[PDB]
RNA sequence: AAGCCUCCCGGUGGAUGGCUCGGCUCGGGCACCGAAGAAGGGCGCGGCAAGCAGCGAAAUGCUCGGGUGAGGCGCAAG
RNA sequence: CCCGAACGGAAACAUCUUAGUAGGGGGAGGAAAAGAAAUCAAUUGAGAUCCCCUGAGUAGGGGCGACCGAAAGGGGGACAGC
RNA sequence: AGCAAACUAAGUACCGUGAGGGAAAGCUGAAAAGAACCCCGGAAGGGGGAGUGCAAAGAGCCUGAAACCGGGUGGUUAUAC
RNA sequence: CCUUUCGUCUUGAAACACGGGCCGGGGAGUUCACAUCAGUGGCGAGCUUAAGGAGAUUAUCUCCGAAGGCAUAGGGAAACCAAGUGCCCGCAGCCUAGUUUCUAGGCGAGGGGCAGGGUCUGUCAGGGCCUGAAGCCACUGAUGUGAGGCUAGAAACCGGGCG
RNA sequence: GGGUCUCUACUAGAGAUCCUCUGGUAGGGGGGCGCUGUGAUGGGGUAGAAGGUGGGUCGUGAGAUCCACUGGACCCGUCACA
């Protein structure tokens, strides 16, 4: 129903690495079941300058020893700050496929 | 009920017919806190009967030694508070 | 990024508008805001709770034939049923009907947000409807517009600044409307027209310019959805003085 | 602070009462009497010269012979027309399609209740 | 364009009429169909000399469907704001002006058009 | 000839459409009358007056103040 | 303010519910009634009555079946006392 | 339909010994200009010719559907569903 | 040349089964409350205001009002006690090599299996419930239940009056 | 119905191409037509409207639209809602 949210996921189909196939895929599920993640389970699954690829919101429970780049549909405030604060950096899923690094990025994790 | 649905009630209906038991008229009302939890109050001695909290429990763990003061604390509470540092006060009122 | 006229359509300045204004516009969103607004607004109806009822007819029985059916027939004819002839409806409506949608109140500051980002993209005020010659949307003017009070000068000013096209287009009146609307005190349907936003009500602008056709005032501090975008179509022609933008940026 | 209903406000001029059936008979003045008497509008009564503004006998003056208080129509002398065996019947035009042309200035109270709206010194 | 009588001249079309139109009038005045569903009914069994049920597989070839038999497509133009947003051009497209539009405003109507070199179908 | 089908014209009929000084629901005001005879009813009163409304043997209306300004004798045109 | 049902539901029905309802008799007013603790609750606190949102289908009653059902406390509206 | 009641008298007419029950029914036209006069008829907002009006479904008056009936057009009919 | 009279209950009925002369108009799953699912939207370890108060262009609108409710810890009749981690498989995806063409090899969030932990019970093994961090609110729809409850239909029983 | 692609401020439309399937009651599911009113609108139409009678054309269909006559003042397309 929501205008950007369709936008997003026609070009993301476009995309020819199945990294990308893969969150437009489940960015079509019921609202009811949409993915999310909280803080403490990318702290535990992760190590220092990863890159976390979320196709949902991600929340603020948990803390982050770490500094990781996270990419995600959206982000709650008090779970963006938490991020920031620990040496991290956000993208947005339209961000995420212009940028030059993620173009060609290594060591991705897809996570949820 | 036992003439037609008791189909039901044998597979479904645990405890629909009967007594059992007695309540309590006095039962004492405690406020519990975890370990996990408490790392928020809500967003060095920490004293948890000014918030309305009676009992500590073993929760997940701290992150840092703190002093806390509540009437009551379970066995791994007190165990994992010596551990990082800290230290117990059973104060029942501040 | 927008300039700031004077009441002769100058330019004078350059400001850059709030984030707010950079907002996608979302239809989804203000057609929730909008339809909440409005049945906020509906009166109870019903009928006659007795309606249909009043009298004491009864079934006849059988083996009559010529009382024809089991209906109820009071000493002889048809009555009480939903079948017959000055009979009860079998489904009246009641003022229990429940008329108000409710929407939550982030929800709804955002459906604001939305909205008021519609009247700052130009591509959604030519396809609402509006008029304008402006190469500049929106309108921004200086804090001397609070203090006209004659109505004849308020159209001195829409001139200059090139909105009175909309103001031809609200005076073709589209007449009289179709239905059984008329009956009943709806005898037109107007198109709408310009919307000033002003830094406090109170100021004289708010009484002159009410009677202009089509265009409303409101306060930088009471807008809503229903003014921004009546019908539920975003992108209505606003113009805005410059501390009304102030106001807005605290909210 | 009256009601916008069309039925409450035909139902008022249907059934207006006396005293106030003056208000179905308001004309506008000519440009020349307003010069001399300092109001744009009066009620119709009879004697007075009427000259019509609209209908097929636009421009037609004459007098006012009868007038209609209930429902706020005036005859004019000479504005006839006749039935089947041939007597003449008045045309009935309504107060608010005629523009009064001269007064009959002979009440004493019809005089000082022109007066009385802010005729300008005497 | 020789594409339009293949389908449509062999095949004359069948009316679809309702269940017992002809043996009273309150049925035959209506003149549109309704779907049979009496547990008895013969038009749905479906038996042999009993005026066939509606399907799908009656439909028209995609490529002519909705045209106007002089082969073009039909437009209804109800004021002359409608005639300036003419797509592609005349050679497409048929005007069909609304009934209701009086006789005064269809002389300057039917004029626009004729300049324009549409080509109107109740002119 | 009895006729039969279709359209046209007419009759009979009163659907459809349009209309509305009537209802229906909400808000807001306001809120007791009576032995100094109430509410409710019955009979009367108009030049020709049967009904409704108004009135009571002073009976389609009597007196005194104020407003209004030319017609008036209700529904209802003799 | 007194007197006071049955139909129906319980898949029958009598305790029960329906319901102190329907109804009957008496008495007012522009509002009535209530109203200044022989009250609540719990480590010594609050402070007349009434109405709204709650507490809450909780405590509790019941062929412990169908079903029935508070108060204190919290938030407000008005907030007098003789 | 909306209150049972939009109208020449609604709880009115009318039904019941009574407690009680309980209808039907709106619309000429902008203006009556509501059809003078002549022939027919016992008479009749009756017929015919006129006349009024933007227009006579002109008083049984807005629009005027179907069932039903009468007259006419086009096919056809007394050896056969 | 081909073709039995519509709707219906019913194995079939279906007709010597029932309702059906013609035309017009009317005529039957609706409302509220609670619960549970779904499609979407807002915020998110939180969510949400109710009654109400203030203002205003005065039944719309704006600001305030988290009281309470649901969720966040469970087990037990009760006294009372009080968790959230480690092993193995492994889909998607990512990396490496060959892209010969790819379960070839690593890493593997979500998922599955064994265990662990809290509490009741047993004299041990055991047996019951819980614990691997996602909910609340809104609109719309579906169903259950309660109210007349898709529409029509009893014989009856009771209260007060009238003969 | 499914696989593979294109375009569009997209609760949806418009297309290209390859494979396969086609009776149906109770019943479950997906899309559309029509009626009355409300907020809007590139929006419009009218003394020549709505309605009526007969007839053309479009659509599998529910339906839409036009022509001639009748009629004498109101009525429709699109988006959303009830």
């Amino acid at each position: 129903t929501n205008i950007m949210l369709r936008k997003l996921i026609t070009s993301l189909k476009k995309q020819d690495k199945a990294i990308w196939v893969r969150v437009a895929e489940e960015l079509e599920a019921p609202r009811r079941k949409r993915a999310y993640i909280n803080i403490y389970k990318i702290n535990r699954y992760s190590k220092a300058n990863d890159i976390i690829v979320v196709p949902g919101k991600v929340l603020g429970v948990g803390n982050l020893d770490h500094p990781v780049t996270v990419v995600a549909l959206s982000f709650s405030k008090p779970a963006k700050e938490k991020i920031l604060r620990s040496g991290g950096k956000v993208m947005s899923l339209y961000k995420a496929i212009q940028e030059l690094n993620d173009f060609k990025g290594k060591t991705v994790r897809l996570m949820k | 009920m036992h003439k037609e649905k008791w189909s039901w009630t044998v597979k479904f209906g645990e405890g629909w017919y009967g007594k059992h038991g007695f309540r309590n008229p006095t039962s004492k009302l405690v406020n519990a806190i975890g370990l996990r939890k408490l790392q928020e109050y809500i967003d060095k001695v920490v004293d948890l009967a000014k918030y309305g909290y009676d009992k500590l429990l073993g929760g997940g763990n701290l992150r840092l030694p703190l002093v806390i003061k509540v009437a009551k604390a379970t066995e791994k509470a007190k165990e994992r508070v010596k551990e990082i540092g800290g230290e117990i006060i059973l104060t029942s009122s501040e | 990024k927008v300039s700031v006229l004077d009441l002769k359509g100058n330019q004078l300045e350059e400001i850059e508008l709030p984030l707010f204004f950079s907002y996608p516009v979302r239809k989804d969103l203000i057609r929730r805001v909008f339809l909440s607004e409005f049945t906020k607004s509906l009166q109870p109806k019903g009928r006659d709770p007795l309606a249909g009822k009043r009298t004491s007819a009864l079934s006849f029985g059988i083996n009559l034939g010529i009382a024809r059916v089991p209906r109820v027939k009071g000493s002889g004819e048809a009555a009480l049923a939903p079948n017959t002839v000055g009979g009860r409806l079998a489904f009246p409506p009641t003022t229990e009907k429940r008329l108000v949608e409710e929407v939550n109140l982030k929800e709804k500051k955002l459906g604001i947000i939305s909205a008021l980002a519609a009247t700052a993209d130009p591509n959604f005020v030519k396809a609402r409807g509006h008029r304008f010659t402006s190469n500049n949307v929106p309108i921004i003017l200086v804090d001397d517009f609070e203090n006209i009070s004659k109505a004849k000068e308020i159209m001195d000013i829409l001139k200059s600044i090139g909105v009175v096209d909309d103001i031809k287009r609200v005076k073709e009146s589209k007449g009289v409307r179709a239905g059984k609307g008329k009956m009943r005190g709806r005898r037109y349907q107007i198109a709408k027209g310009p919307l000033i936003v002003v830094s406090n009500h109170k100021s004289p602008v708010v009484e002159s310019a009410s009677n202009i056709p089509g265009v409303n005032v409101v306060s930088a501090n009471l807008v809503s959805v229903i003014h921004l975008a009546p019908g539920g179509h975003p992108g209505r022609l606003t113009i805005y003085t410059k501390s009304s933008i102030n106001i807005l940026r605290q909210r | 602070m009256i009601s916008s209903k069309p039925s409450k406000q035909r139902k008022l001029v249907y059934n207006l009462p006396n005293h106030l059936r003056y208000k179905l008979l308001t004309a506008r003045l000519s440009e020349d009497l307003e010069k001399q008497y300092g109001i744009k509008r009066i009620s119709i009564r009879k004697g007075d010269s009427v000259k019509l503004m609209r209908g097929s006998q636009v421009g037609y003056e004459g007098k006012v012979v009868e007038v209609d208080r209930k429902r706020g129509r005036v005859a004019i002398e000479g504005l006839t027309k006749k039935k089947a065996d041939g007597t003449p019947v008045y045309v009935w035009v309504h107060a608010s399609k005629v523009i009064i042309t001269k007064l009959d200035t002979g009440d004493k109270e019809r005089m000082d209740a022109i007066e009385r709206k802010r005729k300008m010194r005497e | 364009k020789p594409a339009k009588k293949n389908m449509k001249s062999p095949g004359k079309a069948i009316k679809f009429l309702r269940f017992d139109w002809d043996k009273y009038y309150r049925i035959g005045r209506q003149e549109r169909w309704r779907k049979p569903r009496g547990i008895d009914n013969a038009i749905r069994l479906e038996l042999k000399g009993y005026q066939p049920k509606v399907k799908i597989g009656y439909r028209t070839d995609k490529q002519i469907r909705g045209l106007h038999p002089s082969g073009l497509r039909p437009i209804l133009v109800k004021s002359v704001k409608d005639l300036e947003a003419f797509a592609k051009g005349k050679q497409d497209v048929i005007i069909i002006i609304s009934s209701t539009i009086g006789l005064r405003k269809r002389i300057e109507l039917i004029k626009k058009a004729e300049e324009l070199g549409l080509k109107i179908a109740n002119r």
